[PDB]
């Protein structure tokens, strides 16, 4: 086949523009833009197509597609068809779209993007939900779904209310169990609404499967720690299974000398803050955050960008402070590239030593290691080797963002429950614990992983517990 | 839902008593825990310590000091109204030990938080001497209530205008060097006092626990905010404590980090203020 080779670029908002705010960046396709990038896809077979093996759960993307582009002249059919298909697989498609690092997934897979750019498939999926959203074509296909439960008087508990138990939860209700969420925070969404910010995840996008699951029958307790609130041996006796969904929330902190100095955030903290708290809006909203002139951020992943490019958005000069290279970083590439444009500066080859305070205790400086790139380690990276040269650098906040971890106080008081030494769920292969009856799914067992994959492993738990309690 | 207020009252100027009704937390709260509270959509998430429970009427208490907007703005709240989220029972319960004789400070509205501590222990066994400090005479609350579950009760105020004038650490001064047997001393109070406490019995040998109240966002291990060092240990005070060995907390650090939002807090009270004047 002949191969249309650029990319039908999204819209997005300007720099000047959005660097004043937390709303959206990427403005996604219209039906028009998303119509011509549909045409490029060259509609592999379903039983080869590389982009289907790229998605962690296969989405029918060439099907998807082909929906949008035998319906050229109906754009509500079109868009019913191809979003019926991508939930027969994924109930997420408006964030796993947006949020998906697709380069590592099913556009770095695609064909087209070994002579050109690939497929947009993430921005197609994002469009196709969206659109569906903006005209309530999900709500049709919902609808429809509801019709056909069949209640079947069984209780199932999840714990934890982040992507891993919200798809869970929703197809255990489709399956007619009747449903409860348990939730520690406020408000449920776990890393979707207190983690990645409003401009590249609006929380429309998620109060929308919060109104799917009122819907679907499904409750959800906020302000409940399981472990504390309510105890499991309690779920245990009112529920017939249990699903664990409690994510990898706990910050990894690196024992450097200073880190305690005032100025200095974990990443959840900061974001916490900005995202569920809305602390960008003080004195609107209640609750403060400081940021000083200049902004360290330890580390190169998404988290790392979302809390440089808030911090930014506070109004500071902001650095990335990360110990490989560009080639290195975990970030999406579409958020290093939008951190870039919007000012956010990189130190390649460094990492901390001590932070370094003033008579106050507050942050004044850090000190740098430089490091040299050496053999690839376990990842294929090239691993970073410190060179003993060290400088000290000027700032007045540092935001560490070296990952997160499972919180073993709540792992360690549930009784009988197997987990390894890096606090992850040890699970069968139906996704069964140690305990009977109880489940387990999502970065609780994965440790920190994708939104992708804590959905994926929902709707694998959801059939798993249909399949126990069945027999 | 919502969490409704039971029961409100006035314990002394902007010392505001709540009943809330919890029966979970109820049911599965001890001696030393405590709640993080939300008022309304637009609020900050603030730490309370868990005062007293009621299981027959499915309610816990909660005792806020006026200090800034968010206490203040919980002081107007009436019976009938409705604490937006309230997360509880958090932290780890006091360890309750037969130890001998145990002096249990508490300063300010830590006269209120030391209630239960002092009940468990003086259940437990233990010769209770409980230490109140106030500032002056009309802020001393709880006197009966504390000498219902001490053997010994010393109030003091600083200016003197009711019981033992001076400090808690006056009194406590006053009883080790009287050579009274102290197995333990419990504080609870501003910062500034539990480190006095903790200065104070340091070189007599005397140990000492501090429920240590730094800042807190969501109160169950997600974030550090509430971290503190102990023992050159890096602990987070909502998870692992919030009672700690108060001779191996480094104070000055603690300290410096509940001030880090000063101006900002005052810019929030201030709108809050500003925004009330027309009447
Ligand atoms: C800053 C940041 C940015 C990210 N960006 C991306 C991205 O761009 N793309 C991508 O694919 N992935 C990204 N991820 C990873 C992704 O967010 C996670 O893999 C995913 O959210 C895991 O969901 P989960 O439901 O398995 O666990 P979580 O999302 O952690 O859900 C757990 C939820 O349950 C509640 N809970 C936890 N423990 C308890 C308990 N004991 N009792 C009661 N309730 C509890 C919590 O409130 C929490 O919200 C990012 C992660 C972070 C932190
Ligand atoms: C575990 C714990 C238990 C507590 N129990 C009680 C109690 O039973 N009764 C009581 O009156 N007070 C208690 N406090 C203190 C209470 O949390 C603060 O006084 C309250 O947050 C003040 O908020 P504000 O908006 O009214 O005043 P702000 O202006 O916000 O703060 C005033 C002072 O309170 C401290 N503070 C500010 N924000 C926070 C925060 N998020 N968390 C903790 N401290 C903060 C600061 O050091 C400051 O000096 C407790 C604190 C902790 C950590
Ligand atoms: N799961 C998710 O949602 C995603 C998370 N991320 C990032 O990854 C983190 C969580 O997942 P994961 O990548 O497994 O976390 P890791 O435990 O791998 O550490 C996070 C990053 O910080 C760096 N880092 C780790 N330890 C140290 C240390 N002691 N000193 C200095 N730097 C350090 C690492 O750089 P390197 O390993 O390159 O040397 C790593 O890329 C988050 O902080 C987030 O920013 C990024 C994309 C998606
Ligand atoms: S691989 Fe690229 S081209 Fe082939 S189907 Fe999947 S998307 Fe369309
Ligand atoms: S889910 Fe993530 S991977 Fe599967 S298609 Fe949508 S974007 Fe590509
Ligand atoms: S308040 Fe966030 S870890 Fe303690
Ligand atoms: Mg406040």
């Amino acid at each position: 086949p002949r191969l249309i080779k650029d990319r039908v670029p999204t819209p997005e908002r300007s720099v000047g523009e959005r660097v004043r705010d937390f709303g959206e960046v990427n403005l996604g396709y219209s039906w028009e833009l998303a119509l011509r990038e549909a045409e490029r896809c060259l509609q592999c077979p379903v039983e080869y197509a590389p982009c289907i093996k790229g998605c962690p759960v296969h989405i029918n993307i060439p099907g998807f597609i082909k929906a949008l582009r035998e319906n050229r002249d109906n754009p509500s059919k079109a868009v019913r068809e191809a979003l019926r298909i991508i939930w027969r697989d994924n109930t997420l498609p408006a964030i796993t779209g947006r949020v998906c690092p697709q380069e590592e997934q099913c556009e770095g897979a695609c064909v087209v993007g070994k002579v050109g750019d690939p497929i947009n498939i993430g921005k197609l999926e994002r469009f196709v939900a969206d659109y569906a959203r903006e005209h309530g074509i999900d709500d049709e296909l919902l609808l429809e779904e509801i019709k056909g439960i069949k209640r079947n008087g069984k209780k199932v508990a999840i714990i934890g209310a982040g992507p891993a138990g919200l798809t869970c939860a929703a197809d255990l209700a489709k399956m007619g169990y009747e449903v409860t969420i348990y939730e520690a925070l406020h408000q449920p969404g776990g890393v979707l609404i207190y983690g990645i910010p409003e401009f590249r995840l609006p929380k429309e996008i998620v109060k929308k499967e919060l109104e799917n699951l009122r819907r679907l029958g499904v409750k959800i307790e906020t302000n409940v720690l399981v472990g504390k609130t309510i105890t499991f041996e309690e779920l245990r006796e009112e529920y017939d299974a249990i699903f664990i969904g409690t994510g990898a929330g706990t910050p990894r902190i690196y024992p450097w000398p200073g880190v305690n100095l005032n100025g200095i955030y974990s990443a959840n903290e900061f974001l916490t803050r900005i995202n569920l708290m809305k602390a960008y809006k003080f004195p609107e909203y209640d609750t403060p955050i400081k940021v000083g002139k200049r902004v360290a951020v330890i580390g190169g992943g998404n988290t790392a960008m979302d809390a440089a490019r808030s911090a930014l958005r506070l109004g500071a000069e902001v650095w990335i402070l990360y110990r490989r290279t560009r080639k290195e970083m975990t970030a999406r590439e579409e958020e290093i590239k939008h951190a870039e444009e919007e000012g956010v500066k990189f130190m390649f080859l460094v990492t901390p030593k001590r932070f370094i305070g003033d008579e106050n205790g507050n942050l004044k400086a850090i000190e740098l290691e430089k490091m040299k790139l050496g053999e690839p380690d376990e990842s294929g990276r090239r691993r970073p080797i410190p060179t003993g040269e060290t400088f000290i650098m000027e700032f007045d906040t540092a935001i560490i963002a070296i990952g997160q971890t499972p919180n073993k106080t709540f792992l360690e008081t549930v009784p009988g429950l197997k987990v390894d030494e890096w606090g992850r769920i040890v699970v069968d292969e139906n996704l069964m614990t140690s305990i009977p009856g109880v489940f387990a799914g999502g970065d609780a067992i994965r440790g920190e992983a994708t939104v992708i994959l804590a959905m994926g492993d929902g709707r694998k738990a959801a059939k798993a517990i249909h399949q126990y309690l069945s027999k | 839902m919502m969490f409704k207020i039971l029961r409100k009252e006035r314990l002394a100027p902007g010392i505001n008593l709540f009943e809330i009704e919890s029966p979970r937390i109820a049911k599965h709260a001890k001696p030393g825990q405590f709640v993080m509270i939300r008022l309304h959509e637009k609020g900050e998430r603030i730490p309370l310590t868990i005062a007293d429970v009621d299981i027959s009427k499915g309610s816990i208490t909660i005792v806020a000091q006026e200090v800034g907007k968010t206490t203040r703005e919980l002081g107007t709240y009436e019976a009938g109204d409705y604490i937006l989220d309230v997360l509880g029972p958090l932290g780890k319960p006091s360890h309750i030990d037969y130890f001998g004789t145990v002096v249990m400070i508490g300063g300010g509205v830590g006269v209120a938080e030391i209630y239960p501590v002092a009940k468990a222990m003086k259940e437990k066994g233990n010769y209770v001497i409980s230490i109140l400090g106030f500032r002056t005479k009309d802020l001393v609350f709880w006197e009966d209530k504390l000498r219902s579950v001490s053997d010994e009760v010393i109030v003091t105020t600083n200016d003197g205008s009711y019981g033992m004038k001076g400090f808690t650490t006056h009194a406590l001064q006053k009883l080790i060097e009287e050579g009274r047997k102290i197995d333990l001393v419990h504080a609870v109070g501003p910062a500034i006092m539990m480190k006095a406490v903790a200065e104070l019995t340091k070189p007599y040998g005397i140990k000492t626990v501090a429920s240590l109240n730094p800042i807190m966002v969501d109160g169950t291990g997600m974030c550090g905010a509430c971290r503190v060092t102990v023992g050159g240990e890096v602990k987070f005070a909502c998870v692992d404590g919030p009672e700690f060995d108060a001779h191996l907390v480094d104070w000055d650090q603690l300290m410096n980090r509940l001030a880090y939002y000063r101006d900002l807090e005052k810019i929030s009270l201030e709108k809050w203020e500003r925004e009330r004047r027309m009447v």
